[PDB]
């Protein structure tokens, strides 16, 4: 009766609580894509801030992890900056250990492996957050590599998170400088979720050669703009 | 660390798994002691014979202890025994007197009655000897509980109560088994309500009867 | 379901095991505090488990200038009581300090709340009213399992301890000016106590009465030193 | 320095399909001679190894690679080869850096699969082709060693040139001799002889 | 000892001695100094390069990612502090050459270091050919065989070009071979006298 | 709290017993039978293995060399056997760096049990479910054999049998056992109660682990021919 | 399950008030403290007629001038007073001086609810008694909750109901040692279930001259006659 | 049965050990913050359970380093827990760096560490929803940090029993005034929004205290509004009942 | 961490649920199967794709333990990746530290099948719901397969395969497999095994198969040193598996 309670084996061989942490994932009702270009890697997320006393500059679930790694959260917020924390102190210890930049999948290892942990140790409870990181990796390239709570990453040509993922990720399917692939990203967006965007609606960012970075609220309007003409 | 509390009141006042570890005792196979005026004799009734241990261990040279319960979980406090035995050698110079040693025997019982992660001992063990320099014969007990207590005549085991009855009214405490023969006898007569007998004397004269002997008491009783 | 440990919420918010850790005190004999600007007073009913026995300690003395009354646990009032006067003992090593009787009750405070928050622990079982003179005066502060710690005139806590509160309110505006004639502050909280007994009275082996103020040390009676305010 | 308390000295040589190690016997206590029957060469299964230094801690290693290379070979089910012994040595000793034995430890075999006569002196390995020498009279042995060697030595003359060597080293180092002993290490037999010398 | 390490056009190259010295005695004639770490990053020394170097093998298996001559570097100099190395090694970034921590395009370190470093700083030259490399590499440690006592025997030379397996060209001179000896000392055989003779049972 | 996923494993059951003990012996006795026979002249070690393509002459699952002259049958987990195995083989070694003598059976048979017991007093942890036949000789008293089961007991045997139809083998071991027998003659004991102790139909050397000591003492673990050769010769074929 | 140091809903712990039920069923100890000293008695309670009553040490020396009764789990009292007879001897070394009674009683109290995950609160409660120039004769009542009250006369075990109430008739303040002799020995006569003798019951007294001092079978049997 | 342990989740994937902390804090007495053009104020309701407190003595709001200001609903003493904690991670900035911890930096460790206490079936959730926030050296921010850890800025905030009219008034606030409030003005606010949130526990009287940090008026520091300006607002807030 | 105690614990019938439920994992991942022939062993298994958009090229579900040993596992992914890396430092500290070479296959799993049987016994842990096919070459016992089970127990292997279609595949194998195989032969058989578990497509890019054979100085990445042999575990690559695909 307790292996839904704790990460042992259900009779079925299944981890519930691994399971019940991915119905965490998208409480948040929040959709993301991460497309790449051939030079940049794109994240777009939606941005909803129903609460007219929000400061919107804060609500954000895409986090610098490094001056080359964004990190892109779906679930809740505090879990999603428990990650994001770990995320940046692990890009931090490799540079120190290593003497150089950790690539995206290393990242993306490193915090797939803590999620493992979390997964067959009772005390500690999985989080209830996929973790999509993204950068231009000096010897590969652009990159999406996705975490999820069961401890199970891995890379992907384009990627979408969040209770319509299916619908965004279909649209990605048929389809198979970095303002064009934004350009791209947010109008397919548009398009898998049948809403219009306005410049509060949306969180972008943008992994490039020498740094990953997020567009404000005047850049999205611009590249909305664009779209537009 | 494991500290769950395993050994706990229950609402009668009761502590289950150190009552639960004496009915593991009284499935133990039997020690049968006898204290006589200079004996304490010491008794239980395709195995390989020789390389089986003899129930009755010596802690030192003048002190035995035979146990009933679980083998292995005696196996333990024997061995904590010996060694608090050459400690006390060792430091206070002297050999154990078999109260302090049945002291702290019963407190490592008792230590484990009421300590985390543990649980308790499921042996009662007869401790028997000679305080050193010294000649009136001890037959000490102690139990699961830490309880310890002398004797001149006890039993532990299956058929505990019915050979405890038999002692009750062939052991008198008026007159002691007055000879080594009266204090294997009688403890023969117990077991026999296969046969070891262990002699314990002063001086560190701790002897096992052999089968023989132990035939010529059967046959005469 | 929700009652069986300190670190469960219930559905409605709430903490049981600290709840029935508030229902000790109840349990226990009522001890009225009252101040006035110049004195701080405990009055406290001591317990007699049987007419052979005596009298349950109900007021600890912390040192000069501060000292606590206890209705619950005793042993837990112990344990909150030296590690208050660890607390004035660090003040007064480390700085020549005389620890504040308002952070002495937040370091109470912080002690308390550690027990409601962590499993394996219990909240302490027992409620204080702390008395205490420092630079800013005569203070009062009621100690609770909870971690609340508040500063009052006056407050009663044990069994039937509403009856004294009652009074206490009723009387607010009086013993709050008596200022500097310290028995009759201690007649208010003799009065006080009094309105809180069901069927037992006063007695000389009864009352506990204990004193801290502006040029009075923190002084203790019990016996006759009681009868005169009986 | 605790490698000259005691004295010794171990040389082991390569022959043609054949390995040698010999050593001197002498025990001392500085300048007392103590025992003549230490002897500093050991095997395990058909790995040799001579320790020279602190006496004790000949004993204590010995101790530690008997414990080893029976664990190895329970392990493995196979006997350990002379040059994982080697590392197994080398190991062994820096897992002791800071704390480490005052012993210079010398292996000799030869290799089951491969049959090449293998020697090795050390933590870092020196893997010599021609000979190994270790203990108080090296710098005696070195001179010996290497005017008397030459490559491709029958077992019969691989015996008479190290033992050649160890005698006259000894003969001139005041805390070696009282006696030495040879092995003459073959795939197919071991031959164990002692050797006449002063006994001074 | 004699170290030295040059970089050239396409890569890096490490040369040693091989002498292996017990103050004055000669223990090892032929040491092999210049260490592997991963198949393209080599260390020479003037214990922690087998352990550096495994889990140089072990963190690259868990990056998937070839070996970084920094992430040595890191180690060692790490691992150091916590308690005198060229390190030299061509990586994705390129051919990098670090002592410990200075880089340099060419560096000489141990006893002959005065020695090599004259002949470096005489003969070196920006874009030197791998050949050429390998001359001036060569030259400096057979310039610290000569010179210096702590150095002898033979040259052992590492050269790792970035698209190119590394070569290690051990013994790659030879200038001190023993001359033959004047006479054969082979004894006859008897001239040993022995005690006792016995077989060990292996 | 983890107080409600606690199964607490050492405790005792109203009648004086352990669960976690008992069931661990319920484990052992559906595992592969395991026979100990102890002749005049050395002992006998033999336990039925329990497919096609499995490799049967490399697989060493029942049959392990603690020393040069300790063998044990293991019946039950073989993971949680090795995990014994190894410190077994430790603590003689220990023992041989301490005194420079061989450890007796028993020390050896005694520390290990000890483990055994640890686990069921304390820890919160598990039981071993493993069941050791011990098989050794050494100069105190020649050729020994041991049994230890998850609670910690040990006891010495004559004829012992571990794992599945212990019942049944002991029955039959009982009946045809002499103390006066020869190795070989311990030897055909030992295949014939495996045989009409077996759940399969028939028994084959690749169905078995044989290992035998004998007098210096000679341990000889034997190999799929040993054990066809020994398997015809017998009778069984 | 539940928590070892859990509060049940009327404010109290739940294995406080099941350790304290296990004392009802120990055997009766008896005290009186009197202008001339304390008078301990215990039932001895010995299960077989081969047991050596002799043996049964149910009241105890902690110092000179202070011992106790136990009745409940006797096997948690031995813990208990081997902290007293250490507190006791402690303060002696930090002091130069002999520990108080009460003092005494608190140091051991302390050790009462110092238990959770001490697996369990001792099963066991002390009469102690004691001298000292401050306070006079005393006589305490240590229970596994931590509270004590001194007690002028108090009776507990199996007996302690029936018995506290005769203490309550018999007590006064002029009472003299012999009389508490014969008090204490009228009332465990009257609550034993075997006919009181010197081999089935143990008295002890303090007293300032001789300090604590427990009293033969040869003694008791005369103060027994004398009933 | 998935509401007994705090590290479960459901099969919806919700804590409800964290949603029942939130019920914790919907009972508590009601705290609000609103963020002016340079500082931000911080006002509480204090309701006074007997004549028999001391008044102005019984201090909820409190600070945090200098610059800090921290009010809180729900169980006060794990507001206190929070609040010592705070006082710590403020200090073992100053430490290692020398500048007063920036409020957005202060955020995170305060969210860390209520996130931390709903990892382990061993804690408990924080029992509190704190408004904090001040003045650093870029500008003026405001948070509320609710029992699960998480936490965003805001323009103003509120929690406790009120909290629904203290929100629906600092909308209006908001509203009204897009050019950014003074902060003496949002002291008046602070007081007549936390006298209109109290109509919602009018059973028992209330004592106001209001706190505030602003660039100009406190020279961005936390200090507590006394004495004329703290009657001065309880005037306005009078009046505007009316 | 209050979990201390064991949460796999012996059953009445004296079954060990956490580890018969692992098993059941195991059961239902993928299949993945391994052949051992004179001159090599190969092991193969299914890549499947969670989503058509990722790029399955970097899961990798054959790993390199040591130059000579690699691994291939059914069920839990992430377990295995943390058994890999154990293995991997385990093969290196425990063996290669001393000895200075890598360990013999046997020597390995053993020392993986003790994690998995820590997990097992420890407290507050469940076991790895993996089953691994660890193939390898050591000079004594030459190539040998080991299958690992979440237990702890391990046996070696002619052929087998572990995971959804495990008793189909075996029933192949026990028809094709010989004790003269050479390892193309035994690669084919492999190939053909695998086509008749796989759902889907069937080529190089829903197929890994690695083989341990022959040494190759090629991916030595060094030359110069007469006696470093070069790695004989080989992953295949996708042109390398459709080639041998194509003429089927």
């Amino acid at each position: 009766g307790y292996d839904r309670h704790i990460t042992i084996f259900s009779p079925e061989g299944r981890l519930y609580q691994v399971e019940y942490a991915f119905k965490a994932t998208n409480q948040t009702n929040i959709n993301s894509l991460a497309v790449r270009g051939k030079d940049c890697t794109v994240v777009i997320s939606q941005k909803k801030v129903p609460d007219k006393l929000l400061d919107p500059t804060t609500v954000s679930y895409i986090f610098c992890i490094s001056r080359t790694i964004g990190m892109v959260v779906n679930g809740p917020i505090p879990d999603a900056r428990n990650a994001a924390l770990r995320a940046k102190a692990e890009a931090a210890e490799f540079r120190y250990k290593y003497g150089y930049d950790m690539p995206c999948d290393v990242l993306a290892k490193r915090m797939a492996n803590l999620s493992q942990i979390y997964t067959q140790r009772a005390y500690m409870r999985p989080l209830g957050v996929i973790l999509t990181f993204v950068s231009v990796d000096e010897e590969l390239g652009p990159s999406i590599y996705k975490t999820d709570p069961a401890g199970y990453y891995v890379g992907y040509k384009a990627t979408a998170t969040g209770p319509k993922q299916q619908e965004i990720t279909t649209n990605l399917e048929n389809h198979f400088s970095w303002e064009k692939v934004v350009e791209f990203a947010i109008t397919h967006m548009i398009d898998a979720l049948g809403t219009e965007f306005s410049k509060n609606d949306l969180e972008v960012g943008v992994a490039t050669k020498d740094k990953f970075f997020t567009l404000s609220a005047e850049n999205i309007e611009e590249r909305l703009v664009a779209i537009a003409e | 660390g494991y500290d769950r509390a395993l050994s706990i009141f229950s609402p009668d006042g009761h502590i289950f798994q150190v009552e639960y570890a004496l009915e593991a005792v009284k499935r133990g196979t039997c020690a049968v002691g006898v204290k006589g005026k200079n004996c304490v004799v010491l008794g239980c009734e395709l195995q390989d014979t020789r390389i089986t241990p003899s129930k009755v261990s010596k802690i030192d040279s003048h002190v035995v202890l035979s146990f009933s319960g679980l083998n292995a979980d005696s196996r333990i406090l024997i061995e904590k025994a010996r060694v608090e035995a050459q400690s006390h050698r060792l430091t206070l110079e002297d050999p154990v007197t078999v109260e302090y040693l049945t002291r702290y025997v019963a407190g490592v019982q008792q230590r484990y009655t009421q300590s985390g992660g543990v649980r308790p001992f499921g042996v009662s063990t007869l401790i028997a000897g000679f305080d050193p320099r010294d000649d009136e014969p001890k037959l000490y007990q102690t139990e699961p509980s830490g309880i310890y207590s002398s004797w001149s005549a006890q039993t532990i085991g299956r058929n505990s109560k019915t050979v405890r009855e038999f002692l009750e009214k062939n052991y008198d405490r008026k007159e002691p088994p007055a000879t080594v023969e009266e204090c294997v006898k009688l403890t023969v007569r117990s077991l026999l309500e296969n046969i070891e007998i262990t002699v314990v004397k002063p001086d560190s004269d701790i002897v096992a009867l052999s089968s023989e002997e132990i035939n010529q008491y059967v046959t005469q009783i | 379901n929700y009652d069986g440990d300190t670190v469960t919420f219930s559905p409605t918010g709430r903490l049981f095991q600290v709840e029935y850790a508030l229902e000790a005190i109840k349990q226990g004999s009522v001890t009225v505090g009252l101040r006035s600007n110049t004195h701080a007073v405990l009055v406290a009913l001591k317990r007699n488990a049987d007419e052979l026995s005596s009298y349950q300690k109900k007021i600890i003395k912390c040192d000069e200038h501060m000292g606590l009354s206890l209705a619950g646990l005793a042993p837990d009032a112990r344990v909150l009581s030296n590690y208050l006067r660890q607390q004035c003992n660090y003040s007064s090593l480390v700085f020549n300090r005389k620890l504040a009787v308002e952070r002495a009750g937040h370091l109470l405070c912080d002690k308390a709340q550690k027990n409601t928050q962590s499993y394996g622990g219990r909240p302490y079982g027992v409620g204080l009213l702390i008395i205490g003179y420092d630079k800013s005066g005569a203070h009062l502060l009621e100690f609770q399992p909870s971690g609340n710690v508040t500063e009052l005139y006056g407050t009663a806590i044990g069994a039937r301890s509403q009856g004294a509160k009652t009074y206490l309110e009723r009387t607010l505006d009086t013993f709050i000016k008596i200022d500097g004639n310290p028995d009759e502050l201690i007649k208010a909280g003799v009065e006080a106590i009094s309105q809180s007994l069901r069927d037992e009275s006063l007695t000389v082996d009864n009352l506990s009465i204990a004193i801290v103020g502006k040029d009075t040390p923190f002084t203790i009676y019990d016996g006759e030193a009681v009868a005169k305010y009986i | 320095d605790p490698s000259s308390i005691n004295g010794g000295i171990v040389v082991a040589m390569t022959g043609k399909d054949c390995v040698a190690i010999a050593c001197d016997l002498r025990l001392g206590s500085q300048s007392l001679g103590v025992s003549n029957k230490f002897e500093k060469i050991f095997h395990y299964g058909h790995v040799f190894l001579g320790i020279t230094g602190l006496a004790t801690d000949v004993t204590t290693l010995n101790e530690m690679f008997r414990y080893k290379t029976n664990l190895y070979k329970l392990k493995e089910e196979r006997a350990i080869e002379p040059e994982t012994f080697t590392q197994l040595v080398s190991s062994s000793l820096y897992e002791r850096r800071f704390g480490p034995y005052f012993v210079g430890p010398v292996v000799a075999g030869i290799n089951s699969k491969s049959g090449k006569p293998f020697i090795a002196g050390f933590g870092c390995i020196d893997e010599a082709k021609d000979f190994i020498v270790s203990g108080t009279a090296s710098d005696q042995l070195f001179g010996m060693c290497e005017s008397l060697y030459e490559p491709n030595l029958e077992p019969e003359d691989l015996f008479e040139t190290i033992s050649q060597a160890l005698l006259n080293a000894a003969d001139r180092d005041a805390l070696s001799g009282w006696g030495a002993v040879v092995y003459i290490i073959k795939k197919d037999e071991v031959v164990k002889r002692y050797l006449k010398m002063r006994q001074d | 000892t004699t170290i030295v390490g040059v970089k050239f056009n396409n890569g890096v190259v490490i040369a040693a001695d091989t002498r292996s010295t017990q103050g004055p005695i000669v223990a090892d004639k032929n040491c092999a100094k210049l260490h592997r770490i991963s198949p393209k990053i080599w260390c020479a020394g003037a214990a922690v390069t087998q352990l550096i170097g495994s889990n140089i093998e072990l963190h690259s298996l868990y990056t998937s990612r070839e070996p970084r001559v920094v992430s040595a570097l890191q180690m060692l100099k790490q691992h150091l502090f916590k308690y005198y190395l060229i390190v030299a090694g061509v990586d994705p970034t390129g051919s990098h050459l670090f002592s410990i921590t200075d880089v340099g395009y060419y560096l000489s370190l141990g006893s002959g270091s005065l020695a090599a470093m004259a002949v470096l700083e005489s003969h070196w030259k920006q874009d030197l050919t791998k050949e050429e490399a390998i001359k001036l590499a060569s030259d400096a440690i057979q310039a610290g065989i000569w010179n210096d006592l702590g150095s002898g025997s033979n040259v052992d030379v590492c050269v790792m070009e970035i698209g190119k397996d590394a070569e290690y060209l051990r013994n790659y001179l030879t200038p001190n071979v023993r001359e033959e000896k004047q006479k054969s000392y082979k004894f006859p055989r008897g001239t040993t006298a022995v005690l006792k003779e016995s077989i060990v049972n292996i | 709290g983890s107080r409600r996923y606690d199964s607490r494993t050492t405790i005792f059951s109203p009648e004086g017993r352990l669960y976690q003990v008992e069931y661990a012996l319920e484990s052992i006795s559906h595992a592969g039978t395991a026979i100990g026979i102890m002749a005049s002249d050395g002992i006998v070690l033999a336990a039925e293995r329990k497919s096609t393509l499995l490799e049967q002459d490399t697989s060493t699952e029942k049959l392990y060399k603690l020393n040069d002259k300790i063998a044990v049958a293991v019946a039950g987990l073989t993971a949680d056997a090795e995990i014994l195995i190894n410190t077994a083989r430790i603590h003689a070694q220990n023992y041989l760096k301490t005194y420079n003598e061989d450890i007796p059976v028993e020390i050896l048979v005694r520390r290990l049990s000890d483990i055994k017991q640890g686990y069921t007093q304390h820890g919160g942890l598990r039981p071993f479910g493993v069941s050791f036949i011990y098989a050794g000789y050494d100069d105190r008293y020649g050729y020994q054999l041991y049994t230890s089961n998850p609670s910690g007991n040990y006891t010495g045997w004559k004829a012992i049998s571990v794992g599945a139809n212990t019942s049944a083998a002991q029955t039959l071991l009982q009946m045809d056992y002499k103390d006066d027998m020869k190795v070989d003659d311990a030897i055909e004991l030992a295949l014939k109660t495996l045989s009409k102790t077996t759940d399969s139909s028939a028994l084959t050397y690749d169905r078995l682990e044989f290992a035998t000591i004998r007098k210096e003492v000679y341990q000889k673990i034997f190999k799929p021919q040993e054990i066809k050769d020994i398997l015809v010769k017998t009778g069984i074929t | 399950d539940r928590g070892v140091s859990t509060f049940s809903p009327e404010g109290r712990l739940f294995q406080v008030e099941y350790s304290l039920e296990a004392i009802k069923l120990g055997s009766t100890a008896i005290g009186i403290a009197t202008k001339e000293g304390v008078v301990l008695g215990v039932e001895k309670r010995a299960t077989s007629p081969l047991l050596e009553s002799d043996s049964i040490e149910k009241i105890v020396e902690i110092d000179r001038h202070i011992g106790c009764a136990m009745s409940g789990l006797t096997a948690d009292a031995r813990s208990m007073i081997e902290h007293a007879r250490t507190a006791a001897v402690t303060h002696n070394l930090y002091y130069d001086e002999d520990i108080n009674v009460e003092s005494l009683t608190q140091s051991v109290c302390d050790l009462a609810l110092r238990f959770g995950e001490m697996s369990r609160p001792f099963g066991v409660a002390l009469l102690i008694a004691g001298h000292d120039a401050d306070d006079g004769y005393q006589l305490f009542h240590a229970e596994p909750s931590g509270t004590f009250y001194r007690y002028n006369a108090k009776a507990i075990g199996s007996g302690s109901e029936g018995a506290q109430a005769e203490l309550l008739n018999e007590w006064h303040s002029s009472l003299t040692l012999k009389e508490a002799e014969l008090l204490v020995l009228k009332i465990l006569k009257q609550v034993m279930e075997e006919k009181l003798d010197e081999n089935n019951a143990q008295l002890s007294c303090i007293t300032k001259q001789d300090g604590f001092k427990i009293y033969d079978n040869e003694k008791t049997a005369e103060l027994i006659k004398e009933l | 049965g998935y509401d007994l342990s705090n590290s479960v989740f459901s099969p919806d994937g919700r804590n409800f050990q964290v949603e029942y902390a939130v019920k914790a804090v919907e009972n508590g007495t009601t705290s609000i913050g609103i963020k002016c053009n340079d500082g931000v104020v911080f006002a509480v309701e204090k309701l006074i359970t007997s004549k028999l407190l001391v008044p102005q003595k019984n201090v909820k709001i409190q600070v945090v380093d200098r610059h800090i200001g921290c009010v809180y609903s729900g169980l006060i003493p794990d507001g206190r827990h929070l609040v010592n904690r705070g006082r710590e991670e403020a200090a073992s900035f100053k430490k290692l760096y020398k500048t007063p911890i920036p409020i957005p930096a202060f955020a995170d460790r305060l969210g860390q560490y209520v996130q931390a206490h709903t990892l382990y079936n061993s804690v408990r959730p924080f029992g509190v929803s704190t408004i904090f926030g001040g003045v650093d050296k870029n500008g003026a921010h405001l948070y509320m940090l609710e029992p699960s850890g998480s936490y965003w800025g805001y323009k103003g905030a509120a929690t406790g029993k009120g909290r629904q009219s203290a929100k629906a008034e600092l909308e209006k606030l908001v509203d009204h005034h897009p050019e950014g409030l003074s902060a003496r003005e949002a002291v008046k606010q602070a007081a007549k929004i936390i006298y209109l949130a109290h109509e919602d526990n009018k059973e028992k009287d209330f004592e106001l205290e209001i706190s505030w940090c602003s660039l100009s008026e406190t020279n961005g520091l936390h200090k507590f509004v006394k004495g004329d300006l703290l009657q001065e607002a309880i005037d306005f807030a009078q009046k505007e009942i009316n | 961490d209050r979990y201390s105690f064991s949460l796999t614990t012996f059953s009445p019938s004296g079954k060990l649920g956490q580890i018969d439920y692992a098993l059941t994992a195991v059961k239902q991942g993928v299949t993945s199967l391994g052949i051992k022939a004179t001159n090599g062993v190969v092991i193969a298994t299914e890549k499947k794709s969670s989503s058509p958009l990722a790029m399955s090229e970097t899961l990798s579900k054959v790993s390199l333990l040591t130059p000579d040993i690699g691994a291939v596992y059914s069920g839990m992914g992430p377990d295995y990746r943390v058994l890999v890396d154990k293995s991997r430092k385990v093969a290196h500290t425990s063996y290669k530290r001393i000895y200075g070479e890598y360990p013999p296959t046997k020597l390995l799993v053993s020392e993986v099948a003790k994690i998995m049987q820590e997990a097992t016994q420890s407290g507050g842990v469940r076991p790895f719901g993996v089953s691994l096919l660890i193939a390898g070459h050591d000079e004594f016992n030459g190539f040998s397969l080991y299958q690992v089970d979440p237990s702890g127990s391990y046996f070696p292997w002619k052929a087998t395969a572990i995971g959804k279609g495990s008793v189909a595949a075996k029933t192949f194998l026990e028809k094709r497999w010989n004790d003269e195989l050479e390892l193309e032969d035994a690669i084919h058989i492999a190939l053909l095994t695998l086509k008749e578990s796989v759902e889907g497509e069937f080529n190089g890019d829903t197929i890994e198969l690695a083989i341990i054979g022959d040494e190759n100085p090629d991916l030595l990445g060094y030359t110069g040193i007469p006696t470093d042999k070069g790695p004989r575990f080989r992953k295949l690559t996708s042109q390398e598996i459709n080639d041998r695909l194509e003429a089927l």
